[PDB]
């Protein structure tokens, strides 16, 4: 079982400014991870696949780098819109797959 | 099945075609070799675990 | 436009079982695997299972032993996820993700909220 | 199992030649109408890489 720790958990930011999510796992999962996205009260839309492509619909501002063991996700420009929980999927191992612990994002 | 029945089959002609479409068999898993193409090979024996 | 549908609301109590459905509308059923993910309250997501139509095979979280048997019927392309003794800690809203194309969760449930209580 | 290989095909591919359709394959005289069944196979079969 593959473990995943993200970093911060708990982040506050304002609009427009620059956002670092950092999500670090326990072994090599090459690149095989996925950035998600749940608001409150709906299910998680995907937003990176394969730990740098971008969702079709997916606002380009969303973009993820790292592979290895440590990844990231940044967003170039923070909007209201984008304030929710951050997930990160570890597809490597389908025994079982690991979610993030979650990073929520705060209005500064 | 502790004393499964094994019956040695040669020198016929073996229609697989008529044993496939002749009852609801739940199950014709064929391994090495496709079911349909059966009636192409030649076989040395038969033999017939039931 | 994938869809999935999946059932009402449940309330049960514990040392019972559950039983949840997802309903997949369009796209070919036989290629993408249905996903369950679950989410208590306060807490992050939490992968259950996966039903693989391809080969048609289940598999199960390695922190669920025998808790979770996922069948479904290829006929009407609906996954049905049997979740067994019900505890006070298994009150989460079991979401159904389709792993299409890429692994990724692509399309995800609407979510039903399974509630274990007395 | 992202990686599926084609299993049942009426007739072997020319050379390069892709054929992506993933109709029911029909291995019996009943028609399948689109429905897997008794001699209706989905030609495509996973590996499942571990």
């Amino acid at each position: 079982a593959i473990r995943m720790t993200q970093s911060p958990s708990t982040l506050s930011a304002s609009v427009g400014d620059r956002v670092t999510i950092t999500c670090r796992a326990s072994q090599t999962i090459n690149s095989w991870l996925a950035w998600y996205q749940q608001k409150p009260g709906k299910a998680p839309k995907l937003l990176i696949y394969d730990a740098s492509n971008l969702e079709s619909g997916v606002p380009s501002r969303f973009s993820g780098s790292g592979s290895g063991t440590e990844f990231t996700l940044t967003i170039s420009s923070l909007q209201p819109d984008d304030f929710a929980t951050y997930y990160c999927q570890q597809y490597e191992s389908y025994s079982p797959i690991t979610f993030g612990q979650g990073t929520r994002l705060e209005i500064k | 099945v502790y004393a499964w029945n094994r019956k040695r089959i040669s020198n016929c002609v073996a229609d697989y075609s008529v044993l496939y479409n002749s009852a609801s068999f739940s199950t014709f898993k064929c391994y090495g070799v496709s079911p349909t193409k059966l009636n192409d090979l030649c076989f040395t024996n038969v033999y017939a675990d039931s | 436009q994938v869809q999935l549908v999946e059932s009402g609301a449940e309330v049960k109590k514990p040392g019972s079982s559950v039983k949840v459905s997802c309903k997949a509308s369009g796209g070919n059923f036989n290629m993408y695997t249905i996903s369950w993910v679950r989410q208590a309250p306060g807490r992050g997501l939490e992968w259950m299972g996966r039903f693989i139509p391809i080969a048609n095979k289940a598999n199960y979280a390695q922190n669920f032993p025998g808790r979770v048997t996922i069948t479904a019927d290829k006929s009407t392309s609906t996954v049905y996820m049997e979740l067994r003794s019900l505890t006070s800690d298994d009150t989460a809203v079991y979401y159904c993700a389709r792993s299409g194309s890429y692994d990724a969760f692509d399309v995800w449930g609407q979510g039903t909220m399974v509630t274990v209580s007395s | 199992y992202n990686y599926l290989y084609r299993l049942f095909r009426k007739s072997n591919l020319k050379p390069f030649e892709r054929d992506i359709s993933t109709e029911i394959y029909q291995a019996g005289s009943t028609p399948c109408n689109g429905v897997k069944g008794f001699n209706c196979y989905f030609p495509l079969q996973s590996y499942g890489f571990q």
